[PDB]
């Protein structure tokens, strides 16, 4: 709706004016403000050799319903499944509050990518590898970044 | 149908000379089916509707015995006869004309022709009374003004003997118990409910059809003014109390209770 | 009765009835128009509007009587149910105003569903027009004065649906297009099941002449019958095939008039169903005899819109639509003449797109399954279409085999 | 084929996918479509994987049929005839699809089964040997499709 | 084409099942009234025998298509349907709601089947018009699909002689027999006979029965905001609509009039001048209800309606507050709880410096627009804060008093105590405008 | 095709029987038994070798599809 679009327009303006220095090249079609795309530029290793394109799809009832975030770039992370869906508690429906801003959501996801949370995984096998043999996990994550990751800006 | 239409088209030649040969033939072939058979009656119904020619009462005794579907008590045999007579409109008006033809005061055997014309139409409507439409669709007649006949001087009480003899015929369909309920006079209606205990033991839903039939029958009668209708309605309600308290609330099974409550409220009103 | 001024009640309920209606959200929003129409013709001045009041009050009678058999007899007593309703009493002030608000809130969704069933696509404006002759209003107040022919079921924010997917302010020329069309297609299914495909037209027209709509339309004289027939042609064609023009609809209506006249020229001389050639069911007979030769013609005007301009000369140079269905063949001629006129000017590529889109219909037309039988003039025109299409398609094969190759390498 | 109690709700190969573990397939005398190959595979590799799957289910079903009642979902009656009907339908589809005789397609099946023995190059590491995750099943599919293409390219000279 | 051939064999059967669905939409445009148990009872519930067998043929086509295709629907169809629908072979004695094309329960069978056939046809036509044709705009709706629009053929009549007409036999001098499939020629025959010259279907006119239409009052508001330039109320018109409506019955009558007129004004046009009475008495031709509401409405135009609306809504409720009545009666009991003492002291601290005339107005519109009653805990969890949902609602549209509710309003009002905050705010408003004057 | 239908199912409606009878009369009239070799190769192609082995028993009413030497010299 137009009500959703003016708020998303204002949030995007504020984000683009302040900057974040780690989420860049945000591209949004003006005719449909409910879908955003952008580039995750992580700071921490073992993920710092690449960048990861994401797409954010906002429901028309936002902010009364939470946004959904999907990943378009393959990533080797225990909290992110093979279809690019991610579990972010701050935007889960039962935890969601309307005051939450998109920049807080992005900072939370970047934090989660930079420091995985094995205790609540989407890929339990990756979580197990992280727990019982960190060396293997780090190895796999670096090689996976090299093989499928995007080129950094 | 076709070659008999050209047979009547191609024909001192009086019109009774056509009917005399047909009457002689039906009197000839009534005898081998009298002891030792529906196709003869349907053929002679086509032939004498195709004559436009008055039937005798005694030949109404014969053609109706040629039509009563004896030994056809399974419904699989009724589904086997449906594709011969697949069009549901010509046979329905023909049978309805036969119904209106026998409606003069002989009128006893015509209740057995109804199981033929109750299988070539819709199923039994289960709705509440005064919702569907009046009496001709519920009974399933739809061309018969029976309401001067349940409310008259009932000089012809031979229908109750005729219905006494043939109870197993109530197993062949679902319209026929309702239509037999809508032909009986009031003073012999308690005996009609008394004669049908075992059919209600077979299926404990047709007492809702009894409630609907009495709620159809009462307002057609005007205000009650004598002791005779009081005695008659008292006997019918006592037989109704009997048929309620014999069985169980297994009468009320599969959520039929709401319709019984609405029908007894309409009957009270 | 005189127990309540029913006319004032209906005129009060009109606005709340119309304010619940919605169309398909762009399909000629007519809320104030329906308000103006209904308030202009719910009066007692003209005997037209007085008779419309008597039958509309009879429709409210039968629909509320069927509506209140479901009630539990403690809601049939509406005065007693309303005196016990404290909030509606103290919301409506006095007691008689509360009762009138109660009857208004009962009648208003019933009136809304009834207007949503009559005004299906514009059937009301045929009364809102002036200078409309007696067949229009007489058939409109024949169909609306029949309960069994015109069922009005009931339901709350009611949707009124369009059927003719119409333009700006259509007002369908037969007073009910959809009920007569669905009734005639029911008669079609019963007619093609009862008899065989030799006396099908005879049995179909006779089973139409039996019904009370048929014996109502039979008492019209010849001129009103023919005018209703052309009106039913235009709106039936708008019902079946979605047509995105005005003058393409004129050519398609002349084409179906040619089909109906051809089919009436097929039988020699019965002259018992040709005492009604200006009758409704011929239209359906023509479509059910000629459906592919119409539908293909619609597609050859839908892929190629410009060719209609060439058809805008065709009836001016041949005087067609007199005997046989020829507009498919003349549209074939116009498309082949436009392709034979130029040979090179936009590009080879867009022409390849155009010839591959027109490959199937133009080859389908010049086939003996399509042209089953007709007059010798149609066969001569189809032979010329065959020759000119062979020329155009052989040149197209040459282009797509060598010319785009040497434009590529 | 020898531990069906250890396949307690395992992600079986060639099953549909949007999860729905097990063997959710109807009676083989179904009027359904011919079961077109799924997300990424050749039809020959698809029907060969169906054929090897139903034969190993039958080998495991002849030992302890209660474990194939607890794996295969709808029936309660018998596993053996059901999997015989599936192997019959798969041989029917293979003798329509390959342009051989009946005997020659049976020789093709025995050829591919025999050829799966001398294929000693081991590079099929890193998946769970229980078929417990859909990624491990799909990676098994990719390596086995690799080996099937390595044997299906090289038959017309043999 | 060979990959999905056996499913494209049955697109031929799509106009028959769409004739079925159009006849069912035309017959059963109702809700909770169809009393048919099984399909055979409905087929035998018709008197015209040709229509019985016609429906029998179309339903046999539909059941054959369903029994064929019911495995790809639950793994490749776009309409997500549960697994208790397509796990059995349907027959004439099956359920009756599987053929009525609904969109929530047990009628997703017909709709998902038709939509999957449409998706197959449009995917294959997209494949053709993406490989070589590179563009086309030929697109017909689903209201006039005849036979000649769908990809229709037979395998034993149209495919096998074409495929046998392109197996080429080559014999060299040395002596061989090579059978060659010239795939280019097979492309030219298969393309130019079946699957080229066909439209690209669009999903506009699908036969679909509707469940229930929009009574959220909010499609009306965004439609009026689309059609019209909605202004706010004048400061003198506030006094006008509040002096003339001290009766409760007059307020309810006026509110009924303006809900009707906003229902008209939303889904149509309006002159943005044109004083509101000459819309009432002259455009929609309303008669004389009462003179009091017309003397009230004398100083208002149609660009005020929504703001006008919310005033009378709040006004009706505050009359319910000052006459000591149960004033909501329809909302959930979950929202109808008391403040504690600390929360109502901080609430009073807020209300000591507050623009009540817009605060409680916006709060009461929010209550009667969002907290409707049954099924209101869907997006409106009774554990959020009232401040966050109010600033999020009032950052959508309004350019009202916004710094006031952001830096001074309490952060933890805990939304589930919503209407008692309104009762305290409105009774402070009533004490100010009645005890003072 | 009719023989492969024959082993699988029931009787063949009295006209396919006449066609197979005419094929029997054709193969017993002419000594051009290359077509009978083709017949056993086609039946081996559609079903398998054990199919015509099951035909090659000692009283099956399809024995005429085999030449005279393959049956008398078969154990």
């Amino acid at each position: 709706s137009m009500a959703a679009s003016r708020r998303l327009m204002k949030e995007l303006e504020e984000i683009r004016k302040s900057g974040m220095k780690n989420f860049r090249n945000i591209q949004v079609d003006e005719a449909n403000l409910l879908t955003w795309q952008g580039l995750i530029v992580p700071d921490n290793p073992p993920y710092d050799k690449g960048a990861f394109r994401i797409e954010i799809n906002f429901p028309a009832e936002y902010p009364f319903k939470p946004p959904k975030i999907t990943f378009k770039t393959k990533i080797y992370h225990p909290n992110i499944d093979e279809k690019g869906q991610v579990c972010l508690p701050v935007i889960s429906a039962e935890n969601w509050k309307p005051a939450t801003k998109t920049d807080q959501v992005i900072q939370s996801l970047i934090a989660l990518v930079n420091d995985p949370q094995p205790e609540h995984p989407l890929r339990a096998d990756l979580a197990e590898e992280y727990s019982k043999d960190r060396k293997k996990f780090s190895k796999n994550a670096e090689e996976f970044t090299k093989k499928y990751g995007e080129k950094r800006p | 149908m076709t070659q008999f239409l050209q047979f009547y088209s191609v024909v001192q030649y009086e019109e009774k000379e056509v009917w005399t040969n047909l009457w002689e033939h039906v009197k000839k072939q009534m005898a081998p089916f009298l002891e030792g058979k529906l196709t003869l009656g349907l053929s002679i119904l086509f032939m004498v509707e195709a004559a436009e020619f008055t039937v005798p009462k005694k030949d109404l005794d014969s053609l109706c015995y040629l039509l009563i579907p004896s030994a056809g008590s399974p419904e699989a045999l009724h589904s086997d006869l449906s594709p011969v007579l697949r069009i549901r409109q010509r046979w329905r008006i023909y049978l309805t004309n036969l119904c209106l033809r026998c409606i003069d005061e002989r009128c006893d055997r015509w209740l057995g022709i109804l199981p033929l014309l109750h299988t070539c139409m819709q199923k039994s409507p289960p709705k509440k009374n005064s919702k569907s439409q009046p009496e001709d669709t519920w009974a399933g007649l739809e061309g018969i003004s029976f309401s001067e006949f349940r409310d008259k001087a009932p000089t012809r009480s031979q229908p109750l003997q005729f219905m006494q003899s043939k109870m197993a015929l109530l197993r062949v369909d679902e319209y026929l118990f309702r239509s037999w309920l809508s032909v009986v006079p009031l003073e012999s209606l308690s005996s009609y409910l008394e004669n049908s205990i075992d059919y209600l033991s077979d299926v404990p839903v047709r007492v809702l059809d009894c409630l609907q039939g009495i709620s159809y029958r009462l307002p057609g009668l005007r205000k009650i003014s004598n002791q005779n209708m009081k005695k008659d309605v008292e006997n019918v309600f006592k037989m109704l109390m009997h048929l309620v308290d014999i069985y169980q609330h297994r009468i009320f099974g599969e959520n039929l209770l709401q319709i019984y409550l609405t029908e007894c409220l309409t009957l009270h009103e | 009765s005189q127990f309540l001024d029913t006319t004032r009640l209906v005129q009060s309920c009109v606005q709340g009835a119309v304010g619940m209606l919605r169309d398909q959200n762009e399909s000629c929003a007519r809320n104030m128009r329906r308000v103006t129409i209904l308030l202009d013709l719910l009066n007692e001045d003209n005997t037209r509007n007085a008779s419309f009041l008597r039958e509309s009050k009879m429709r409210l009678h039968v629909l509320l009587n069927k509506q209140e058999e479901n009630q539990v007899r403690s809601l049939k007593e509406w005065v007693t149910r309303e005196a016990a309703n404290q909030d509606a009493l103290q919301e409506a002030g006095t007691f008689r105003h509360t009762l009138w608000k109660r009857v208004q809130d009962v009648v208003t969704p019933i009136l809304a569903s009834m207007i949503a069933h009559i005004d299906r696509d514009g059937n009301l404006e045929l009364l809102a027009q002036p200078d409309s002759p007696a067949w229009v209003q007489d058939l409109w107040m024949f169909i609306y004065s029949d309960i069994k022919f015109l069922n009005i079921s009931l339901v709350s924010f009611i949707l009124v649906q369009s059927h003719m997917n119409l333009l700006k302010d259509a007002y369908n020329a037969v007073p009910f297009s959809w009920r007569i069309r669905d009734y005639l297609e029911e008669l079609w299914v019963q007619a093609q099941y009862i008899t065989d495909t030799e006396g099908l037209s005879k049995k179909f027209v006779e089973i139409f002449q039996k019904t009370p709509l048929g014996v109502f339309l039979a008492q019209f004289p010849v001129a009103q019958q023919q005018k209703l027939l052309q009106s039913y042609l235009k709106d039936f064609l708008l019902l079946t095939m979605k047509v995105s023009s005005r003058e393409e609809l004129m050519f398609l209506q002349m084409a179906l008039w040619s089909c109906l006249r051809e089919l009436q020229e097929a039988s020699g001389t019965p002259d018992e169903t040709y005492k009604f050639p200006l009758s409704l069911p011929w239209v359906h007979l023509a479509f059910q005899h000629f459906r592919t030769r119409l539908q293909n013609f619609s597609r050859i005007l839908t892929i190629h819109p410009q060719v209609l301009s060439s058809l805008s000369q065709a009836a001016e140079k041949h005087s067609l639509a007199g005997c046989e269905m020829t507009l498919d063949a003349f549209a074939a001629m116009a498309c082949a003449e436009m392709l034979k006129g130029d040979l090179l000017k936009p590009s080879p590529k867009a022409w390849l797109q155009l010839v591959k889109n027109l490959s199937t219909p133009l080859e389908l037309v010049c086939s003996e399954g399509y042209l089953c039988d007709s007059g010798s003039m149609t066969r001569s025109v189809i032979q010329e279409v065959r020759a000119l299409w062979n020329r155009i398609f052989s040149i197209a094969l040459f282009v797509e085999h060598v010319l785009l190759g040497t434009e590529s390498h | 084929a020898f531990y069906p109690v250890n396949m307690a709700n395992a992600f079986l190969p060639t099953m549909p996918e949007d999860t729905q573990t097990g063997h959710v397939l109807g009676s083989p005398q179904s009027s359904g479509v011919a079961e077109v190959s799924d997300r990424g595979q050749s039809p020959v590799v698809f029907i060969l994987t169906r054929l090897l799957t139903h034969l190993a289910m039958l080998v495991g079903a002849t030992h302890n049929p209660q474990a194939l009642t607890v794996i295969i979902k709808p029936w309660v009656q018998d596993p053996q005839g059901f999997l015989q009907q599936h192997i019959q339908r798969d041989l029917e589809q293979l003798t329509k699809m390959l342009g051989r005789s009946a005997d020659e397609t049976i020789h093709v099946v025995h050829l591919i089964l025999s050829s799966l023995l001398r294929v000693q190059s081991h590079g099929v590491l890193n998946f769970n040997a229980e078929l417990s995750t859909k990624g491990c099943r799909n990676n098994w599919e990719k390596h086995f499709e690799t080996l099937l293409l390595r044997e299906l390219k090289h038959l017309d000279k043999n | 084409f060979l990959q999905k051939e056996a499913e494209l064999r049955l697109v031929k059967f799509l106009p028959e099942i769409l004739a079925l669905q159009r006849d069912l939409v035309k017959q059963f445009q109702n809700v909770s009234r169809v009393e048919y148990s099984s399909i055979r009872g409905f087929i035998h519930s018709h008197s015209s025998d040709g229509l019985r067998k016609l429906l029998h043929d179309r339903i046999t086509i539909f059941l054959s298509t369903w029994n064929a295709l019911r495995r790809s629907l639950e793994t490749n169809g776009e309409i997500k349907l549960p697994k208790d629908y397509c796990c059995s072979d349907l027959d004439l004695d099956a359920e009756f709601e599987v053929i009525l094309p609904r969109r929530q329960g047990l009628g997703l069978c017909g709709t998902a089947l038709v939509s999957y056939l449409i998706s197959l046809h449009n995917n294959m036509v997209y494949t053709v018009q993406k490989f070589s044709n590179e563009d086309n705009s030929y697109s017909v709706d689903i209201s006039e699909v005849a036979d000649l629009h769908v990809i229709s053929y037979e395998v034993e009549r149209d495919l096998n002689p074409l495929i046998l007409s392109n197996c080429q036999y080559q014999v060299q001098q040395g002596g061989e027999t090579s059978q060659e499939f010239d795939l280019e020629k097979i492309q030219r025959q298969i393309s130019s006979r079946f699957l080229q010259g066909k439209p690209r279907l669009t999903l506009k006119g699908i036969p679909t029965l509707v469940y229930r239409r929009d009574w959220n009052y909010e499609h009306l508001f965004m439609d009026i905001k689309n059609k019209m330039a909605q202004s706010s109320l004048p400061n003198l018109a506030i006094s006008t609509i509040s002096g003339q409506l001290q009766s409760y019955s007059d307020a309810c009558e006026a509110l009924s009039i303006i809900e009707i007129t906003l229902g008209f004004l939303s889904t149509a046009g309006g002159d943005p001048g044109m004083d509101l009475n000459v819309y009432i008495e002259e455009v929609l031709r309303m008669c004389d209800q009462t003179a009091q509401v017309l003397k009230a409405f004398s100083r208002c135009q149609l660009r005020h309606i929504i703001a006008l609306w919310q005033f009378l809504s709040a006004h009706k409720s505050e009359q319910r507050l000052r006459l000591n009545k149960e004033l909501f009666r329809e909302i959930d009991v979950q929202y109808k709880e008391e403040l504690s003492t600390q929360h109502q002291r901080l609430l009073g601290t807020f209300l000591n410096e507050a623009g009540l005339d817009a605060f409680l107005l916006e709060l009461h519109e929010m209550i009667v627009l969002k907290l409707k009653g049954p099924r209101a805990a869907n997006s409106f969890n009774p554990n959020w804060s009232l401040k966050d949902t109010l600033v999020s609602y009032m950052e959508t549209k309004d350019s009202d008093i916004l710094s006031e509710v952001e830096s001074q309003f309490p952060e933890e009002i805990l939304m589930s105590s919503c209407i008692s905050v309104w009762k305290i705010a409105a009774t402070r408003k009533w004490d100010r405008q009645s005890r003072g004057g | 095709d009719f023989l492969s239908e024959l082993q699988e199912g029931s009787e063949l409606a009295e006209d396919k029987r006449r066609f197979l009878k005419h094929v029997e009369e054709f193969c017993t009239r002419v000594n051009n038994d290359w077509h009978r070799v083709y017949l056993v190769r086609k039946l081996s192609s559609q079903r398998g070798m054990e199919f015509v082995q099951s035909f090659s028993k000692q009283g099956h009413p399809c024995q005429w599809v085999f030449p005279r030497k393959v049956i008398a010299q078969q154990k």
